[PDB]
């Protein structure tokens, strides 16, 4: 009776409160768990290109050791080749890079809000305990 | 990051006004009052709230004045419930200017409240 | 930056609590609760408030545990009351503190608390 | 006689915080003045400095002692004057966050006396007027 039906009403309030902090903390982990294993990726692929920028120096330094016919003009060319597979390799590093960046752009839009969410779910939470709300029609509101 | 925008002074807030016809709605723990008796007027919106990352996070007080600075309408906290989220907010002034434009009146909005939390666009010319 | 810290779960903060002989006391709109009959005992102080400009801005709720784990005070804002400063919490947290220590009793906070609250 | 004793209550918490508001607001601006104040002091003593070693440094150029140690007291004395500034601003820095939260209760609580049926002129005699 209008003042058990105010506290019933923020405890249906909280419920939602609650559910909506749920629903933004699913997504965040989604969002966390994909960003780790694109970092994961980015590491893998930085080491692979390195390997290929030592290869490379070794050809530099083999390469200033010469200055013809088809001894060495037979290997200067798929050499080349792994040349372009080094840069074709990097431009897929660095698109990679890109939408890892724009994942931690949307996980940092959703910080703000989860925070918000999260504090005024325990503020309603606190004002229903000092309503006299017991742990079981909290828990009620929570859902477990 | 982290500020506190008032578009009122403390006289507009502590400013007493009377509805002639109460229409007084809830949206959230903030209450909706205004005053269905008005019709064919320009009436601006001016809050006090605070902001954070730049988005509206708590709202203090928000009124609604006509040209000749009489009070129609307000958005405020309810005293005995706990707070309140920027989207119950934009909830509560979207609420007041469907309200408003009912009957009407052509609401516009501060430009402090239009960065943040907005609502409204247009209306004729009574 | 702004940062909303958590000592407490929700267990912690929904749990039930008695208390033998209720001392309170009201600063302001806060409201420091604690059972007078618990001496010679080892108490920890856990607090979920928020912080900006590394300075404690508002407690959501601060309790009182024994080293087994019984609520034996709290610190809460009053429903249906405006809120409160830094300040408040502040002196509500060496309130409490003193009360705890009058019965003897051995008072620690968290990590948490000691950076933005002290004693 | 309950509910009214808690608006009571509640618009002398009003008068405190206006009290400590307006005691803060004071306090900040003493020290921005003395902040500006000082900082035009330090920009002058700068160009002085300048104009002093720019004499001794051109006109050496071809072959009055006193102008350096003049330089040098002038060195020092805008040393300790630039800490004691510093200082200000260090201590006027950690009083913008204790003012935006004063100011923020202090309307909060407005507020909440407002829609407990506190007229303006209630509002008015806990805010001096």
């Amino acid at each position: 009776g209008s003042k058990e039906d105010s506290v019933e009403a923020v405890g249906a309030q909280l419920k939602v409160y609650h559910q909506q902090y749920q629903d933004k903390s699913r997504e965040y982990d989604q969002l966390y768990e994909e960003y780790t294993r694109t970092s994961q990726e980015l590491q893998m692929k930085r080491t692979a290109i390195e390997a290929f920028n030592e290869t490379i120096k070794i050809f530099e330094e083999q390469g200033q050791t010469q200055e013809i016919l088809l001894n060495s003009e037979r290997l200067k060319s798929r050499i080349a080749e792994i040349h372009e597979s080094r840069t074709k390799l990097e431009q897929q590093l660095r698109a990679q890079a890109s939408d890892n960046r724009e994942i931690d752009k949307r996980m940092n839009s959703l910080k703000p809000d989860l925070m918000q969410l999260r504090k005024i779910r325990d503020q309603y939470l606190v004002w229903l305990t000092q309503k006299g709300a017991r742990q079981k029609k909290i828990n009620e509101w929570l859902g477990i | 990051a982290s500020r506190y925008l008032t578009d009122m002074t403390l006289e507009e807030m502590s400013r007493d006004w009377f509805m002639l016809m109460p229409k007084q709605k809830v949206a959230g723990s903030l209450c909706i009052k205004m005053d269905q008796a008005i019709m064919d007027k320009t009436i601006i919106l001016k809050a006090n709230f605070s902001v954070i990352f730049d988005r509206l996070e708590t709202l203090i007080l928000l009124r609604a004045f006509t040209e000749e600075g009489a009070i129609v309408g307000e958005i405020s906290p309810l005293p005995s419930l706990p707070g309140h989220t920027g989207e119950d907010v934009k909830n509560a002034i979207g609420v007041l200017i469907g309200g408003l434009e009912a009957n009407d009146n052509t609401v516009r909005v501060t430009e402090t409240i239009q960065r943040f939390a907005w609502r409204n666009s247009d209306e004729d010319g009574r």
